[PDB]
């Protein structure tokens, strides 16, 4: 049932990726720098979720 | 340890215990053989005398 | 009665997690098993001298 | 977050032979990271409300 | 399922323990028979001398 | 479930049929275990006589 | 002798646990009935607003 | 309070369930004698038992369950006797203020206020 | 990966040489140093993204 | 085999109650938008307020039915989530009790159908009221 990185952590030798969340499962980018912050200014339209 | 290593450790213990039981069983059968051969030998020499 | 005492001890050992108890029946059965073993040993000694 | 992470620490008092890492360790650390992420996104959206 | 596997291994251990106790008291019985037979073999030596 | 929702579906008939089968199943398994231990007692009862007469 | 006294000692505790679960059910059922009385009061105060 | 009652009912019943397990096995335990069948050599058993408690703590555990369960039940009794009283207060106060408004009118209002919930509808009967 | 492979390979030795020598001490120091360094690198990447 | 068959029966009944829940939610949203439209045209007036008083009661009764379907869906999902070696597995007392409600399937369907037919009749009568009020003003 477990995917393959969690299988190779149950092996003897350490061929695994050191960072625990996998690439193919995590929706967010790892250590990505972009984050859209909209400054609240009276007037124009505010919005959310510019990443997706 | 990994669970396969843990399970193989406990089966190695169980196989060692089974091996030692086998050695004791063979030893006790040979004790009975030594007893019957020894008794027959002494009585045969007794009757020759 | 060795068979009876051992089977009673086994069925009492297959008990759930809180009802498994240091019981009066447990002390009586332990004394019974010890007494039966000593009596069997004395009976075997009498057989050998016979 | 309470129940999962104290489940982790109340597990990890184990002795030497069974001090291991099964799937429960990996599923529990994934649990606590994703619950933490849910806390941050709900806090941010409460602030915007 | 982890604690169920632990229970299965415990049952295997106690099976081998029961067989092991049966072996060791059988072998003590055979040993005391051997000692009694040894003294009984010792006496006709005195007779022959 | 509350007052309008106790519906008495197919699931309640299925569950009572499973329980009603299950006491008979466990009873038959205990009966066969008792039969097997009786058989083991009889085999010991003749093994003793063979071992003595040898 | 001892098994009978342990049997009836446990039979007592089984009996008043048997009574207490029925008591809690018959309490909480009337608690639900009062909550059902409480809901339509909120409805019949929503109208006059 | 409904959910808390439900939880404590499950706790007390699970205690009763393990006691039913022990009562089920002691009844088969007592019916063994020296003549009848179903006996085998179980050699480690007298040597290697392990126990968890004493019969005093076996009693004390279910005293604590019944104590907490009855405290919870009486707290539910307290709240169910508060709810009906405050609902009577709400019904009386609304009917009083409506009558005061009608007296003010006397000193579209007829055609609207001619429909109104009564005391039994404010109570929910 | 290289260090853990050295650990299992040197642990697969035979009976009159299964010795806790200085090599195993240095291999354990290697495993500890590698994991500390890469976790420090993880936190530094987080701060540089922030 | 009997365990997996009962898995199948519970999953089927969760789907067939989710159908009624989502259609109740659709009718709820439609009725709220309709009350807003009728109140805007209010802003014959006596007949209109009588119609508002008649639409409101069906709105709360359908709200009650919708919440009941929410709770049924949640606890039946819990029933499907229960399997072997779950923690809260218990040897119950008297599991074959007829519940105190004793409600059959046909009644359980026709009550919600009664609610829906009353709601749709109220909607069409209010549509007639809307066109009559516009005609009167002009």
């Amino acid at each position: 049932g477990l995917p393959p990185a969690y299988t190779q952590h149950l092996r003897e030798m350490a061929f695994w990726d050191p960072a625990i969340t996998a690439q193919y499962l995590n929706s967010g980018p790892r250590w990505g720098c972009m984050q859209w912050r909209d400054r609240q200014i009276r007037g124009k339209e505010f919005v959310v979720t510019r990443n997706q | 340890s990994v669970p396969e290593t843990w399970a193989k450790f406990t089966d190695d213990n169980v196989l060692r215990s089974q091996s030692e039981r086998a050695a004791s069983a063979k030893l006790r059968e040979e004790t009975e053989n030594l007893l019957i051969v020894t008794a027959n030998e002494m009585w045969n020499q007794f009757n020759k005398v | 009665p060795l068979r009876v005492a051992q089977t009673r001890l086994y069925q009492r050992s297959h008990r759930p997690n809180v009802e498994l108890c240091r019981d009066n029946a447990q002390f009586r059965l332990l004394s019974e098993v010890e007494e039966l073993n000593m009596s069997l040993r004395a009976l075997k000694e009498k057989l050998q001298d016979a | 977050l309470k129940v999962a992470q104290t489940r982790l620490d109340e597990r990890t008092r184990r002795p030497n032979v069974e001090l291991c890492r099964d799937m429960a360790q990996l599923r529990l650390v994934n649990e606590v990271y994703e619950v933490d992420e849910t806390i941050q996104t709900l806090q941010q959206r409460l602030r915007d409300s | 399922e982890r604690v169920n596997d632990l229970a299965f291994w415990k049952s295997e251990i106690t099976h081998e323990l029961d067989e092991m106790i049966g072996e060791t008291n059988a072998l003590t019985d055979i040993k005391r028979r051997l000692e009694r037979g040894l003294i009984e073999t010792e006496g006709p030596l005195q007779v022959s001398r | 479930r509350s007052n309008v929702e106790l519906c008495r579906d197919q699931t309640q008939y299925g569950l009572i049929d499973e329980v009603h089968q299950l006491e008979a199943t466990i009873n038959t398994m205990k009966q066969k275990l008792a039969q097997t231990q009786n058989a083991l007692d009889a085999l010991f009862k003749h093994l003793a006589r063979i071992q003595a007469d040898i | 002798r001892k098994v009978g006294e342990r049997l009836e000692d446990m039979h007592c505790w089984k009996s008043e646990l048997q009574r207490e679960i029925d008591e809690l059910s018959s309490e909480t059922d009337l608690m639900m009935a009062q909550k059902l009385r409480l809901q339509r009061a909120l409805d019949a105060t929503s109208v006059p607003y | 309070q409904i959910r808390l009652n439900r939880e404590h009912k499950e706790s007390c019943e699970m205690n009763w369930s393990d006691k039913v397990e022990v009562y089920n096995i002691d009844d088969t335990c007592s019916r063994y004698t020296n003549e009848s069948t179903q006996v085998q050599f179980y050699p480690h058993s007298s040597k290697f038992e392990e126990s968890a408690s004493t019969p005093e703590t076996w009693a004390k555990f279910n005293h604590d369950n019944l104590l907490r369960a009855e405290r919870e039940r009486l707290a539910s009794v307290n709240l169910r006797k508060l709810i009906d009283c405050i609902l009577r207060d709400t019904a009386e106060d609304l009917r009083l203020q409506c009558d005061a408004v009608n007296s003010a009118f006397s000193s579209k209002c007829m055609t609207h206020r001619n429909r109104y919930p009564s005391v039994l509808q404010l109570a929910g009967y | 990966s290289i260090a853990t492979d050295n650990l299992q390979c040197r642990e697969r030795r035979q009976h009159p040489d299964l010795v806790r020598d200085y090599v195993e001490v240095e291999l354990l120091k290697e495993t500890e140093l590698i994991r500390n360094i890469q976790e420090l690198l993880k936190r530094t990447i987080g701060q540089a993204v922030d | 085999w009997d365990e997996h068959d009962n898995r199948t029966r519970l999953a089927e009944r969760i789907d067939t109650v989710n159908r009624w829940k989502e259609t109740l939610d659709k009718c709820l949203t439609d009725l709220d938008a309709e009350i807003d439209s009728l109140a805007q045209a209010k802003e014959k007036i006596s007949q209109a307020f009588q119609h508002l008083c008649l639409l409101q009661e069906i709105r709360q009764q359908l709200n009650s039915d919708h919440r009941d379907k929410m709770e049924t869906l949640e606890i039946d999902r819990g029933c499907l989530s229960l399997n072997l070696t779950s923690p809260n597995i218990s040897l119950k007392v008297n599991p074959t009790r007829i519940p105190k409600d004793s409600t059959t399937l046909q009644q359980w369907d026709e009550f919600t159908r009664f609610n829906k037919n009353r709601a749709e009749a109220e909607m069409k009568a209010s549509i007639e009221l809307r066109e009559a009020i516009a005609l009167a003003i002009a």
